[PDB]
């Protein structure tokens, strides 16, 4: 007859623990860190910093969760399911590798990812890294984007473009054409229930771990709204 | 070395010499099991995140489930209250298991590494690294000897004194994702990516036999109660049973109005019935003699990842990512 | 005649309701921190719907009130204790609706399965609170010669107030509420255009009216059933000879219609959908 | 290629019985364990331990 009043003891002392860790599983935020090789995916969560990988780091008073996987490596992915309730996935891919093709094996692995079953409602943050190695080979280079993507030479720079001052045309047309060319993947299945947020991004760079912070609140806000039927 | 077509030429026609009739003509005339409706005696609840695993006791009384909040809690089916709940180094897992005698519990997950835990002392007691792959699936084939299954197309048997892989197993091509074990744990069975299934031997270490009916990944693989048949089921919602002597599939259980993956295969005491997980939903109960529908196991509101049935066959547990777990009479 | 329409009525308020809190009580998917305001809202309006309009289709219909003063006195105070408990629950979601929107990352701690029932406690009894308290006790009550004399019949059960308690309920139970809703939705219509624009930046070469439609419902039939009578409330206490008592009663009587609408608008989501059609159906 | 050739020739050379008598067998088992499986025969409510 004690053994019940035992057991039941147990297990109010398990359930108040329980409740004190429920409040921290809903505060914090989890990330998704996903690049492929010669990236600068290493350099990127070094300067956030400053078979898997976790990195806290709070801004503003909330908890920010990110994952890195590098131990489980192939061309076929199983493990992805795993990652059906995170706030956001990271996609860190190199400018400036489209003729080393590199740029199009990118770019079908964000096709593999946008049209998963599993991932129908995730976002993605978008980092072109090596903003200053596509410059310099943008400018004054031997070799040109027309011979390995022949889309280029058909392609005029949008009216609404905000070049930073100082920059020349032609690396701003390079830009923005590699820029829309995952934008053209992204808006052609999005129903609305997840978008792809670009950025630009190269070594010397401050402002990641604020990018990420506006980027996931304006993920749930736009979450919030849609579930009310106002957006 | 293009010799190998005209050996898998031979064991074709080899296999297909023996094929003097179906399953089904011999199993013709026997009276059907009827419509069996099961209903809800218990829910438990206490997850905060979905369910990845679970293993019933051999005492039919205690169970044991991963989630992936991080956290093991053992359960009591009876007075459905909470025994123990052990927070986990890494929040990803992916199978758990149940020590025979009852004194230990092993989880593994996306990191490469099986843990162990004593009950009876809650503290881990050892830690086994070595393979280069996320874990599917572990068995406790005995109190200090346990076997599992890895993503990098390797099985491998452990002695948890040492800590150090003693045999090893090779010959899949895809990832191994279940296995199970005979009731004498002398031989065991494993599915993997490549839609095949292959027999191995514990003491020896070789490949016995391999079995390639399915057409899609293999996602869950259980045994037959004698011990000469077993069951898989994979993404093409289809089940089939093959047969260890006779050395191909004897019969498919499938329906032209489920296209849904399939996640979990079991079987009853007199493997009369076969209940299998389906990603609709809902759970699904076979008949094994006849490929005839007998029940349908609804009232979960999210994909259902687990499934077992007691050592005394007096109930049925599923687990699902809706972070609830139904047992069902 | 009228008796059907009356019945209709009620068949109406009554069945919505019901099947609402039947939906949200048998299945554990809506067990949500948001469903525990609309099943306070439906409980109120199934209280009303079954309590104060048929007794008070049979005061009209009959022309002759067949009960004690007690039960005019009792069916009075149920009658203003629902109408402002049904109103201080919409104020309570669209409160709840704005938190969600404007703060984001703090909305889980904000809110919780235990602060959701001391809020609907506290509303409950401020609700209650000016409901019988001045009404059990007299000082409701007029002084003109009209009054007396009807307080005296044990057969005539009408409403006669005086100013303050006339300006107080009203400002208690509409106007306040109604500031806070304003600006709520103002709000949340600004945030709603601030994102469409930036979406319209971002990806509009490639690809403001379901807001604006929503929200419009949402207001529109709330202002609508309930906002002439809580004006004419006032018009008829501060001078006498301009408000019939047809009008009022049916002014009165439109304003009760509006929990036949709730239903209709807070549970059209796709999950009460498939409630709706798993029991029932 | 030579363990491949090698596991392919040592799979080859086995036993096998015609799957009638695997049939036969299997029948046999599932009637004679027919009587003791709760799930199949449903079995009175005072044995049940989840009632
Ligand atoms: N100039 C320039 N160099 C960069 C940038 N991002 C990364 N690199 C360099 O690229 C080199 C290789 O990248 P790492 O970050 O070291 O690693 P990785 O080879 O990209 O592979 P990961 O470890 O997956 O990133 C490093 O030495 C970085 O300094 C950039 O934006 N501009
Ligand atoms: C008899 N009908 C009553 C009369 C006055 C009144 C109502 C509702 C809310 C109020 O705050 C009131 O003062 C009406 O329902």
């Amino acid at each position: 007859r004690n053994e019940e009043k035992a057991q039941r003891e147990a297990n109010k002392k398990i359930e108040k623990q329980l409740q004190k860790d429920k409040q921290v599983y809903r505060a914090t935020h989890r990330l998704l860190l996903l690049g492929a090789g010669e990236s600068g995916k290493s350099t990127i969560v070094k300067q956030m910093r400053i078979g898997i990988f976790e990195t806290k780091f709070q801004v503003d008073k909330v908890n920010f969760h990110m994952f890195d996987v590098g131990g489980q490596r192939d061309e076929r992915r199983k493990w992805i399911q795993c990652f059906n309730d995170v706030t956001a996935i990271i996609f860190v891919v190199a400018s400036s590798s489209y003729n080393m093709n590199r740029l199009q094996e990118a770019l079908n692995l964000f096709k593999s990812i946008w049209n998963n079953r599993w991932l129908r409602t995730i976002s993605v943050i978008l980092f072109l890294n090596k903003q200053d190695l596509l410059a310099e080979k943008v400018l004054a280079g031997k070799s040109k984007i027309e011979d390995y993507f022949p889309e280029f030479a058909r392609y005029t720079t949008p009216e609404d473009a905000t070049p930073e001052p100082g920059e020349d045309p032609r690396v701003t047309r390079a830009k923005y054409f590699i820029r829309d060319e995952f934008l053209r993947i992204s808006t052609a299945s999005g129903d609305g229930r997840h978008y792809c947020y670009p950025h630009f991004t190269c070594a010397v760079d401050t402002e990641n771990i604020r990018r990420v912070f506006n980027d996931c609140r304006d993920i749930i806000q736009r979450m919030h709204l849609r579930q009310y039927e106002l957006l | 070395r293009q010799e190998a077509e005209q050996l898998k030429n031979q064991i074709r026609d080899a296999r297909k010499a023996c094929a003097d009739a179906t399953l089904s003509q011999i199993t013709n005339n026997i009276d059907p099991v009827g419509r069996i409706q099961m209903r809800t005696r218990r829910t438990l609840r206490g997850h905060l995140a979905k369910i990845y695993a679970m293993h019933w006791g051999t005492d039919s009384r205690l169970l044991v489930s991963a989630s992936q909040d991080g956290k093991l809690i053992i359960w009591d089916s009876y007075t459905t209250n909470k025994v123990h709940a052990i927070p986990l180094r890494s929040s990803w897992v992916m199978t758990c298991a149940y020590a025979p005698s009852g004194n230990y519990v092993a989880c593994g997950g996306l990191d490469n590494i099986c843990s162990i835990y004593n009950l009876k002392t809650v503290r881990v007691s050892r830690e086994l690294a070595g393979h280069t792959g996320y874990l599917s699936c572990c068995r406790f084939l005995d109190d200090n000897q346990i076997v599992t299954s890895s993503g990098d197309t390797t099985c491998a048997l452990w002695d948890i004194e040492t800590g150090q892989q003693t045999t090893t197993f090779t010959g899949h091509t895809g990832d191994v994702m279940s296995l199970s074990l005979a009731p004498d744990t002398r031989l065991f069975v494993s599915g993997a990516c490549d839609a095949s299934a292959k027999l191995w031997d514990v003491r020896e270490g070789m490949c016995r036999q391999t079995f390639t009916g399915h057409e899609s990944d293999i996602n869950a693989i259980c045994f037959f109660p004698n011990g000469n048949a077993f069951a898989t089921g994979s993404d093409d919602a289809t089940c089939r049973l093959f047969d260890l002597r006779a050395d191909q599939e004897l019969m498919t259980y499938s329906h032209d109005n489920i296209i849904c993956g399939i996640t979990s295969v079991s079987f009853s005491k007199s493997g009369r019935l076969l209940l299998a997980g389906y990603d609709d939903f809902n759970c699904n109960v076979w008949d094994a003699l006849k490929a005839d529908r007998a029940g349908v196991l609804a009232g979960h509101d999210n994909r259902v990842s687990c499934l077992g049935v007691t050592d005394d066959g007096m109930a049925v547990a599923t687990g699902s990512w809706d972070s609830f777990l139904k047992i069902w009479n | 005649g009228m008796g059907i329409v009356m019945s209709l009525i009620v068949l109406a308020i009554v069945f919505g309701n019901v099947l609402v809190i039947t939906a949200i009580a048998k299945f554990e998917r809506l067990q949500t921190v948001t469903n525990y305001f609309i099943t306070s809202l439906a409980c109120a309006d199934l209280v009303m719907g079954l309590a104060v309009v048929p007794f008070g289709a049979a005061h009209i219909l009959t022309k002759t009130w067949t009960f004690g003063n007690f039960w005019c006195e009792f069916w009075t105070s149920i009658d203003v204790l629902c109408v402002t408990a049904s109103i201080e629950t919409l104020c309570v979601i669209a409160v709840d609706r704005y938190f969600a929107i404007t703060s984001p990352f703090k909305y889980q701690s904000l809110l919780t399965k235990n602060k959701a029932r001391v809020i609907i406690l506290m509303v409950w009894i401020v609700s209650g609170l000016t409901s019988f308290l001045p009404i059990q006790m007299h000082w409701y009550r007029a002084t003109h010669q009209e009054a007396i004399n009807c307080y005296a019949e044990e057969t005539c059960c009408d409403f006669f107030t005086n100013q303050a308690y006339a300006i107080a309920s009203s400002i208690v139970s509409f106007y306040v509420p109604l500031v806070i809703m304003v600006f709520v939705y103002s709000r949340v219509f600004q945030e709603a255009k601030r994102q469409l624009q930036k979406i319209d930046k971002s990806e509009g070469r490639f690809h403001e009216h379901k807001a604006l439609k929503t929200l419009g419902i949402i207001m529109g039939t709330f202002t609508l059933c309930w906002l002439p009578f809580f004006i004419v409330n006032i018009v008829h206490v501060i001078q006498d000879n301009l408000i019939r008592k047809e009008v009022y009663i049916l002014l009165n009587w439109i304003g009760y219609v509006n929990s036949g609408f709730n239903p209709l608008i807070y549970c059209r989501s796709p999950d009460f959908r498939i409630a709706f059609q798993e029991l029932l159906c | 290629a030579r363990k491949l050739v090698e596991q392919l020739k040592m799979e080859a050379n086995i036993d096998r019985i015609k799957v009638s008598k695997a049939a036969a067998d299997l029948m046999a088992y599932c009637e004679a364990h027919a009587k003791e499986d709760p799930l199949l025969t449903p079995v009175p409510a005072s044995e049940n331990p989840f009632r």
